């Protein structure tokens, strides 16, 4: 790989620079080869990880997104015809948006989950391994859609009973977990209720244990539980 | 839906 | 190139869906491909080839300033020692800068600015060429640096010569060129009288003839004249 | 400073 001659520290340096100059492709690559070192991530080098590939398949998603509403208003009634272009160019974006996914996948795959024993490693992981699969859940529409969602809902379900056993209600990434599980319900699997009720309990369960914070931590977690509100106003 | 993740950069 | 299978047509109208989605990258890609098919170009796909690339390298030149800053702080006194990171990292997105300002340029010389005859079309593409020497000026510093400096004057120079001669003042090419030079003056030619000079005459020779124009026109030629208006607030 | 630029589009 192109980073393989960089060494470890170096990349983790150069992902924080990019990410201060908003390069968050180079940051995701520098991270990626940090990865394929080999060794286990700390708790920065994770969110480092998670922060550029989130940036960069978020561009791709309302991307993606974007070119699909075009898409599908061409296919409506009295609508001209344009030719092949919309679709072409929204495959394009699709495929390189699979192809990030299928890269986040295969490094959690091989082999930061396997390697992951301690609870906020393995639960950080698996949750990614459910938000990634659920991207690619959100344009999928052939014969593995469902076990896409499987997947996604698979990796949500473990990341959530490790969590419950082994965090704190307050733990920013249990409810950032708690979070996107109920976001994959209510978008993905058409199970609005499901969603809601996560929600909602998350975000009691999370109330009843601000009292045991510092300061510190209480912002941490009541910025989530603000998103859990947020969407629960949204559905509601 | 509003959906997790800042930096602790 | 990767893009001579695909249609001119196509490819005008992917740079428009890609500028829908703020894919510059795509949509750059997609205009180069349409200006090496070898046809001239109409007004509105000069400007689809000038807002792609301006969107490329205006993230390029803010990242390039973000790393530079850093990297001069890591040399004053007192600074700790960091390594060749912050070096090699500005040097890495520098050296992609200059390849898109060659990559226009390119274009430019092969073979747009030659096959340039009406005054519309010349001053556009000499202002371009100005603008990239420019964006290589701010990122010079060896024995060619005077050199790149005297390409951008003399580009903006004939673009000027020819906009005096063939369009009105309120013309918003020659307005935006106007703005640009003076831009040049005051950032890379040490010249803030100049800059400062050719802004407020191009204001005021604008404002003499906006009588002339239709609502339409006067709106978007009081749109640049403002930007000027700004500048000289900044500088004065 | 200020620099030229729109889309047509
Ligand atoms: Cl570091
Ligand atoms: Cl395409
Ligand atoms: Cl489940
Ligand atoms: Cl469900
Ligand atoms: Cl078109
Ligand atoms: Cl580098
Ligand atoms: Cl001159
Ligand atoms: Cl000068
Ligand atoms: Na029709
Ligand atoms: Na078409
Ligand atoms: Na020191
Ligand atoms: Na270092």
């Amino acid at each position: 790989g192109a980073m393989g001659s960089m060494e470890r520290a170096s990349l983790i340096q150069k992902a924080k620079l990019a990410e201060q100059a908003e390069r968050y492709e180079d940051m995701a690559a520098f991270m990626k080869g940090a990865v394929e070192k080999g060794e286990e991530l700390s708790c920065e080098e994770r969110n480092l990880l998670s922060v550029a590939y989130k940036n960069v398949v978020g561009g791709q998603r309302a991307a993606w997104r974007v070119l699909s509403s075009i898409e599908q208003k061409s296919n409506e009634e009295g609508s001209e015809e344009k030719g092949p272009e919309v679709r072409e160019y929204r495959e394009k974006v699709e495929t390189e948006l699979q192809g990030v996914c299928d890269t986040v996948l295969g490094l959690l795959d091989s082999h930061l989950i396997k390697e992951a024993g301690d609870a906020e490693s393995r639960v950080f992981y698996l949750k990614m391994k459910g938000d990634y699969y659920r991207y690619l859940a959100e344009v999928a529409t052939g014969d593995d859609k469902k076990r896409i969602i499987d997947s996604a809902r698979s990796a949500y379900q473990e990341a959530m009973d490790i969590s419950k056993k082994e965090m704190p209600p307050t733990n920013p990434i249990r409810l950032g977990l708690a979070l996107n599980f109920s976001v994959f319900h209510y978008e993905i699997a058409n199970s609005p209720e499901e969603a809601i009720s996560l929600a909602k309990t998350t975000f009691d369960e999370a109330m009843a244990d601000l009292h045991t914070l510092s300061e510190d931590s209480y912002k941490d977690s009541t910025l989530i539980m603000q998103l859990l509100r947020d969407n629960l106003t949204l559905w509601t | 839906a509003h959906s997790s993740x800042a930096s602790l950069q």
